[PDB]
């Protein structure tokens, strides 16, 4: 072929552009030889994992949980001295509720699991761990890193989800709103407005309409309140899953 | 004659086994050499059978125009294609075309990258190996940084197919099966002890019933990703537990196709609970009142 030679040449050119001491074919063929004779690296693969997955390696005895080893990458990953970790126990570095899960993964193959570890200079970060069981037993593993309140209703207007902030916004416990119609909390004079909003967001399916109305707090006082809100539809069936609302104390 | 000498020289002075370095044609010796130099070059800017074997994926670095200038050694264990075969070749020649655009966006221009990409796979479930025309598409979870000429340094993890599990499972994960409208057709039975639901209650309920509202949007995108590509890993999200409160889950999911019919039956979810119940004072939903 014609371009066969042309891409072999583009390779050669590419080579000369990357070999800084660097002529003809035999030569660059051999200058490359000497220039790599000067120079994947072992400890560098480590930096690759660190950069890519934000992972660090560690090896812990299976029987006890003893850290027979931790790579220093632990300090960029977890803000931990290598000393703080090495010679320690893996149960020491995980959330207490992850203790059990952890035990199962260390009984007497591949291993893969997720767990909260401690960082610091009491906070936990989630950690994906992979690796395998080698004899010595031990586990060779890598751990990498990864004003208003909101409500959902059925198309009738029944509260079917509120975040705890309703307590701070309107005085009610979530239980005292859940199961009831948002219109039941609406001032008379405004109820038709609220319902117009609810017929409309459903007809104008997808989009956000917003409406204002008074809302009786737990202490009975009428609270002006703006709710922008929109229907949410099922990605497959396009059935209306529910209406999503953000009820902002005006 | 006199060039064949120096080609075998360069080959056996590539970082390769004498074995594999003998066999290379010259275009491959070019490719591999160049990728090795390029790669070393990026490395300066940044700064083993263990790390390699403890990984559940492979490392790869791809230039901004798509050249795959480095692929970790163990890639073959997951894709069947080898480091020697692919090094120096375009990522776009080995990925699903309907992913090419997304890949392009992720090679380009915050530095953190996370997406899913379908790549050619020529190793078979359990051991065996096929030929490049007989190539299946495999979905990979890719996370890394784009970095400065620009590179993308990613780790690519295959998502284990739930029918084929090489890997064991602990008490803190449970399985669930869904209609394509994300309904509950089947659920594991540890779901009770972990969250308190009995499987009966969940069936014919849309999973959207149990998302913390603050999650639902994220979840739909994951779903859409799952349907475009065939597998997915969710971000983390919290499921409304039964007696109030919630739990941190993270699910990987798989549409399973009817093998005779060739249509897709359902979605298999493998569900990783990451926490106990949190904030069980609080009742977020109607379910948590009864
Ligand atoms: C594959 S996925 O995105 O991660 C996913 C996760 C949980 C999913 O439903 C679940 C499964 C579970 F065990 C707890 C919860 C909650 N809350 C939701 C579904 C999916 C799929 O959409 C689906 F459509 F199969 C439904």
């Amino acid at each position: 072929e014609r371009r066969r030679r042309n891409k072999m040449t583009a390779y050669i050119t590419e080579l000369s552009d990357m070999v800084p001491t660097c002529p003809d074919k035999l030569t660059i063929l051999r200058m490359a030889v000497s220039h790599m004779k000067s120079l994947l690296t072992d400890q560098e693969l480590k930096h690759l994992i660190l950069e890519a997955a934000d992972g660090f390696l560690f090896i812990v005895s299976c029987e006890t949980g003893r850290v027979v080893y931790v790579s220093d990458s632990v300090t960029p990953v977890l803000n931990q001295p290598q000393s703080e970790w090495f010679g320690s126990t893996l149960y020491d570095q995980v959330h207490p509720d992850d203790v059990d899960k952890l035990r199962e993964q260390l009984s007497t193959s591949r291993r893969s699991f997720i767990c909260r570890m401690r960082c610091g200079t009491p906070h936990f970060v989630v950690v994906h761990c992979t690796g395998y069981i080698k004899a010595w037993f031990c586990l060779v593993a890598i751990g990498r890193l990864q004003t208003e309140f909101i409500s959902r209703h059925n198309i009738e207007g029944i509260f079917t989800f509120v975040d705890h902030r309703c307590v701070a916004t309107v005085g009610y416990q979530p239980q005292e709103l859940l199961g009831k119609n948002i219109v039941e909390f609406c001032h008379p004079e405004d109820q038709q407005l609220l319902r117009d909003s609810f017929q409309q967001v459903v007809k104008l399916k997808g989009q956000v309409l917003s409406v204002m109305f008074r809302f009786r707090s737990k202490t009975r006082e009428w609270l002006w309140m703006r709710t922008s809100s929109f229907t949410f539809q099922n990605p497959y069936s396009d059935e209306i899953e529910y209406i999503i609302c953000t009820n902002t104390n005006v | 004659s006199k060039e064949t000498e120096v080609f075998y020289e360069l080959a056996h002075e590539l970082p390769l086994p004498h074995s594999v370095s003998s066999h290379l044609d010259k275009a491959s010796i070019m490719r591999l050499a160049i990728s090795f130099l390029r790669t070393h070059k990026l490395l300066s800017s940044v700064c083993d059978n263990l790390y390699l074997k403890a990984l559940e994926g492979f490392i790869a670095v791809v230039t901004q125009d798509g050249d795959m200038i480095f692929l970790s050694e163990n890639i073959s264990k997951f894709m069947g294609l080898t480091q020697v075969e692919l090094t120096g070749h375009s990522i776009f020649d080995f990925t699903h075309p309907c992913d090419h655009e997304e890949i392009r966006e992720n090679l380009t221009l915050s530095t953190e990258r996370d997406f899913f990409m379908r790549m050619k796979c020529t190793v078979t479930n359990r051991g065996r190996t096929v030929n490049l025309k007989s190539a299946t598409w495999k979905v990979l979870h890719c996370t890394g940084q784009v970095r400065v000429l620009s590179c993308l340094i990613i780790m690519c993890e295959p998502i284990q197919h739930p029918s084929h599990m090489d890997i064991p499972l602990d008490s803190k994960t449970f399985l669930s099966r869904h209609s394509m409208d994300m309904k509950f057709t089947y659920c594991d039975d540890r779901i009770l002890e972990l969250i308190g639901y009995h499987p009966e209650e969940l069936l014919g309920r849309s999973a959207y019933e149990f998302y913390h509202a603050l999650d639902s949007e994220n979840m739909t995108k994951s779903h859409q990703n799952l349907c475009t590509k065939g597998q997915v890993v969710s971000g983390q999200y919290r499921m409304l537990a039964k007696h109030g409160g919630y739990v941190a889950l993270e699910t990987q999911g798989t549409v399973i196709y009817n093998p005779r019919n060739l249509q897709p039956q359902c979605i298999m979810c493998v569900n990783y609970v990451l926490s106990e119940i949190e904030k069980n004072d609080v009742v977020f939903s109607m379910d948590q009142t009864e």
